[PDB]
């Protein structure tokens, strides 16, 4: 959900 | 009697002559028997090396020690095996054959499979105690060491329970882990829960999140760094501060934050590029000058942790993680990738040297997943980023990662290497599951 | 004190629950001690499976047995470790980090490193006795089995000494291995030497080459197949013919040629393609129709080989390779790859079921050299050649190869998995070198230099 995520963002 | 740890398994002679490349000078049966003991374990030191699978170990050995070389730490454990690390689909509960760090770390620290991203919770977002909390509940000292951010998955899995590994501090938890947010009745973000866990020794990077202020609770309004201080922690920032520490226990728990993000890498080098192996000169890795004497190394933090935790008669549990690497500046960086394995090898040596003379310590060395980087022929014909390196053998070795630059290296689901030394080390031999590691540790220390 | 084989190391229960994914049910210290013995080995069965590597085994297990599955043969061996397989650069004598099949095969069959392509010789092109030749001189029966062509590296290293693996027969040998060419005073081509070696049992593919005629020698003018019949071999070409065999020895040695090239793959599926995990649909392997009861399986050949070699009271040496795969039609083919691991597990089971009740047999399982197969996340990013597969768990598994279509899968220098069972099994545990396996088998059987 990071590894690396998508999103985890703005 | 005494349990030995392979002294030397380097090519024994002339690799050009018959029997010259042998690593064994004789039968090993006796050695293996001497390595097997069902005696109780007073302590446990768990060394985890990020992405350090067989390919990673081989590459580092070829480069730093020569193909026929030998890691007096990593290749030194007598008992060996391969374990599975698959995760679960959160909706279906079916396997999802490529795990992430969070789920992997949750597996060995709690013993339950879960979904990629989850930390200390199953697929029902239900909490589960960690080997570390259990150790504390038995009066054992506890240590959580890592060259990465203490909020990253590996060290966090031991002290935090959130629905997403992203939830580093208040800000991030408020939006991605609402049910965990403090101001919503939750147990709080990863950092807040780390301060609650209260391990005797916690050392590493990740001081950035500690700049955040709590949005609720007893310490609402002040920085998490200020909170640790108000709660009696011994805050240390560098090597000099760390060394001056004489004790670490529940009244004076040690918290060492040595870098905003991850701790400095050991080696530097250009990154692999398309056709790098032929279109760019062969590389020789250079030391990271940012490696000050003022910033403890993975090995030194292990030493200090052992010193502090050994003063507890009942015993202790310590987890050391060597993963100063990042994403993508370090990245698809062989130089940075190799120096990282050397970092772990040093830490493992200290652990084995301690465990050997103490005789009641179980040292377990493993990785969380394999990286798809690989050692290929100088004349590779395959697509991807490559780099040639000058090894200790005076020959070149080429490396290639199957990821898109402007993309981080991917995971794989391949079962991977785990080795152990000491009491109960047998339980890592053969095929086992990553969750078996939780149970192996639990049983070795006799925790309920 | 009988040496145990792991009965069941599959997840013990509900993998969604605490401890449900556990593969152990209790302490193993006792199990391990009982798995250690330095008593001499009467026989040795060395199973070699391309893709008996950690990544290929996990993929196959996930596929056929589910993530929580358990290979009753492959995962059943108690003692495991890793071994390096680097080669030597013929010119400099220095290491070459990624070895080809021949350098690798030479290493464990003779105990000496060598250059890539080299079969049964060192960097000075000087012959070195193989493990099979040595067991021969000690009076033990010998078996050489492979689902590939018998001339191919693996089965060839045990009975042939040539400066290049390509030297299958006369023609090729004459143009690529002049020094080994018969008409030049050499020991001949791979097949010719294989025939001089005269193992008690040789089962595999590659009947193509035996159709070649010798260029010199007392058997000049006739096909190698004919030369074989003239020299006393029992020629068998299918399951029925092979089952009819009652004995195999030096007076009546057995030679089974079951396919023109490699023996038929167990499962069919399409080749992996770029972005095939999204581009194409999830794949489920299908039985290869070319595989029938007239073609023995890797398992039956192993089974029959053990039967015939087990008669020799002195003991026997047997090597079994599961490599029915090719290059590139089978290729970047997930199903062909997994089916092989599956074929392998059956042959390993027979080997273990046998060694378990005899108690003096060392079973060793290992994986070729390293390849680029990988299990990756089932979302967009692949890359290379990829393919989504429907597994036993009713979940899809994605795999990527990273070599190029219109290019065969590449080799890697990554240390590989090795496991053993029986006397001296301990010698594979922990870190060892591929050449150590030679000294391990030689020592276990008591063979003299």
């Amino acid at each position: 959900h990071a590894t690396p995520p998508k999103k985890e963002a703005d | 009697p005494e349990m030995p740890v392979l002294e030397n398994r380097a090519a024994q002679g002339d690799i050009t002559a018959p029997g010259g490349a042998r690593r064994l000078t004789g039968d090993q049966t006796a050695a293996l028997r001497d390595s097997l003991s069902d005696k109780p374990a007073k302590n446990i030191i768990l060394l985890i090396g990020d992405g350090m699978g067989d390919s990673e170990i081989t590459a580092a050995r070829n480069y730093a020690e020569g193909a026929g070389g030998f890691f007096k730490g990593i290749d030194a454990l007598p008992l060996t095996g391969q374990y599975t690390h698959y995760a679960l689909n959160k909706k279906t509960g079916k396997p999802d054959y490529v795990t992430d760090l969070a789920a992997s770390a949750t597996a060995w620290s709690t013993g339950v499979k879960t979904y990629n991203g989850a930390l200390g919770v199953d697929i029902h977002e239900k909490d589960h105690p960690t080997i570390l909390e259990m150790a504390k509940a038995a009066g054992l000292a506890t240590g959580n060491v890592s060259t990465a951010e203490l909020q990253d998955a590996t060290p966090a899995a031991l002290v935090a329970h959130v629905t997403s590994r992203k939830c580093y501090g208040p800000s991030a938890t408020s939006e991605k882990c609402p049910g965990n947010a403090l101001e919503k009745g939750g147990k709080g973000s990863i950092t807040e829960q780390l301060l609650n866990a209260r391990a005797d020794v916690t050392l590493g990077g990740g001081a950035k999140t500690f700049a955040e202020t709590a949005t609720a609770g007893e310490w609402q309004g002040k920085t998490l760094r200020e909170q640790a201080q108000a709660r009696g922690y011994q805050l240390v920032s560098d090597a000099a501060s760390l060394n001056s520490v004489t004790e670490a226990n529940q009244q004076k728990p040690l918290l060492g934050l040595f870098a905003d993000g991850n701790m400095p890498v050991r080696w530097l080098g250009p990154k692999a590029t398309y056709h790098g192996n032929i279109d760019k000169p062969a590389v020789t890795c250079t030391p990271n000058p940012q490696r000050n004497d003022s910033v403890p190394t993975l090995a030194q933090m292990t030493d200090k942790a052992i010193e502090l935790l050994s003063k507890n008669e009942k015993g202790f549990f310590l987890q050391v993680e060597g993963a100063s690497i990042d994403k993508q500046d370090h990245a698809a960086n062989p130089c940075g990738q190799i120096g990282e394995t050397v970092d772990l090898d040093e830490a493992v040596q200290r652990a084995l040297e301690f465990a050997k003379k103490e005789g009641n310590t179980l040292v377990i060395v493993t990785a969380d997943h394999a990286h798809a980087s690989q050692i290929v022929a100088p004349d590779t014909k395959a697509p991807g980023l490559t780099q040639a390196l000058n090894t200790k053998d005076g020959a070149v070795m080429v490396m290639s990662y199957g990821n898109s630059e402007e993309d981080s290296q991917e995971h794989t689901g391949s079962q991977l290497r785990i080795a152990a030394y000491g009491p109960h080390a047998a339980n890592v031999v053969g095929l086992t599951d990553q969750t078996d590691l939780f149970y192996t540790m639990k049983a070795a220390l006799g925790l309920k």
